[PDB]
């Protein structure tokens, strides 16, 4: 079969129930931090400690 | 457009009515004659009145108009939208601070698609618009997505790659004079382009291949404006050592005679005489090295008999200083 | 308009003949080596078990140097 015949490639099977939600909630999580540093150092800003 | 049918009253209610007063056996032409003949009275005196009231100046009809007349998620959106609107906005610190955001995003993608769509349409806008600030924000914008370690950005390149190339295109349709410094300002951006074939020539090896063919075809033609062999020299020069080594090295000479014939002779298309001045800038100051490697630095005025005059001896000039700049170590 | 999932450049069959090829190469026993040798050498039209083949090939030659 190794040269005649041929086969089909789907490649992606992925389907990792609980790693897929973690993937997609540390997803959210990380656009929560990016915006979050985003308008952190856009806008006026107050600290908790002394200039962080 | 309009047809306006004879508006004839049923003949047998109107036997019903004439058999009310107990007349005879009637047939039904007289009373259709009869409904004819009234119907035509009845608008000629609605005409009539008609022609009153455009005088008495209402759209109404009342009763006495006629009785004279018988006088007879969320968040993906949120952060997509303020990063474009800084990407755009020209606050110079939230300018910087939105590049160094997406230069520093632990798994920011999911947006990625819809990012390098923007950014391949706003190109081709401001491709028509020419805004040059517009296209420096993006080639800052594909800049940093080239600077994520995380972005596997390999899926989505063929939206950078004609948005990056285009931007080494124009047909010269801005405003001119700083503009040209601009273009290379855009050589920058042709930085990027060795900066994505190093991560990206690992394909079913096709990358480096296109781009230099498509270098290649705009290099060699006439027909070719200094915007066009300006920015493919730029991208050859940035794709490095032995692509001027093979490819630029042979016309060369060829393409220093057109700029001789740009030198020498007419005087007012100062948009091609500077572009070819600042051609030859890139010619020289991106060219020197490769012959000091490979010309050995005597002979300089039989370099310029080598390299056809013109570089000369700034070739040498040039290479000296190279020289200088390699023992400076 | 989410595209149709791509397909590799191999077959299943010549992708797990590639993997014979390369569990021949970390092959111990030297007919399997020598197999593996003819097979490479004298398998002309292959050409498409070409690059990826060879690319981390060399990978595997940086990695163990």
């Amino acid at each position: 079969x190794x040269x005649x015949x041929x086969x089909x490639x789907x490649x992606x099977x992925x389907x990792x129930y609980q790693v897929l939600r973690e993937k997609a909630a540390s997803q959210r999580r990380d656009v929560e931090r990016a915006l979050t540093r985003f308008m952190a150092k856009t806008g006026e800003t107050q600290s908790l400690f002394k200039d962080d | 457009k309009l047809k306006l049918s004879n508006t004839v009253l049923p003949s047998e209610s109107m036997k019903v009515v004439a058999e009310s007063m107990g007349i005879a056996q009637i047939q039904e032409e007289t009373c259709q004659l009869l409904t004819d003949e009234v119907s035509y009275r009845i608008k000629e005196i609605a005409q009539d009145a008609l022609k009153f009231m455009h005088m008495g100046k209402r759209q109404k009809l009342t009763t006495s108009d006629i009785d004279y007349a018988l006088k007879l998620s969320v968040e993906q959106q949120l952060y997509y939208k303020e990063i474009t609107e800084a990407c755009v906005g020209s606050c110079e610190a939230k300018r910087a601070e939105a590049l160094q955001s997406i230069a520093t995003d632990p798994g920011l993608y999911q947006m990625l698609p819809r990012f390098s769509t923007f950014i391949s349409e706003g190109v081709r806008v401001n491709v028509v618009q020419n805004n040059l600030a517009l296209l420096i924000y993006l080639m800052r914008m594909v800049k940093a997505l080239m600077d994520n370690p995380t972005l596997y950005l390999e899926k989505y390149v063929h939206e950078l790659i004609p948005a990056v190339m285009t931007c080494i295109v124009s047909r010269q349709l801005c405003l001119r004079p700083d503009v040209d410094n601009h273009w290379a300002l855009r050589d920058f951006a042709a930085r990027l382009v060795a900066q994505i074939c190093k991560h990206f020539s690992t394909t079913t090896n096709n990358i480096q291949s296109r781009i230099t063919k498509t270098f290649t075809k705009s290099w060699v033609d006439e027909k070719t404006p200094w915007t066009t062999r300006y920015g493919s020299i730029a991208g050859l020069a940035e794709l490095g050592h032995d692509v001027i080594k093979t490819l630029i090295l042979p016309r060369l000479q060829q393409e220093g005679e057109r700029i001789r014939s740009v030198l020498d002779g007419p005087v007012l298309s100062n948009i091609d005489r500077i572009g070819a001045d600042h051609v030859q800038s890139l010619l020289l100051k991106h060219c020197a090295p490769v012959l000091a490697k490979l010309r050995p630095p005597p002979d300089n005025q039989d370099a310029y008999r080598a390299e056809f005059g013109s570089l000369g001896p700034l070739l040498c000039s040039q290479v000296v200083k190279a020289r200088a700049q390699a023992a400076l170590q | 308009x989410x595209x149709x999932x791509x397909x590799x450049x191999x077959s299943v069959e010549q992708q797990l003949y590639y993997k014979e090829i390369t569990e021949a190469c970390v092959g111990s026993c030297e007919a399997k080596r020598a197999e593996a040798l003819q097979s490479i050498a004298t398998d002309p039209g292959l050409y498409q078990m070409l690059p990826r083949f060879s690319t981390f090939i060399s990978e595997g030659v940086r990695v163990n140097v």
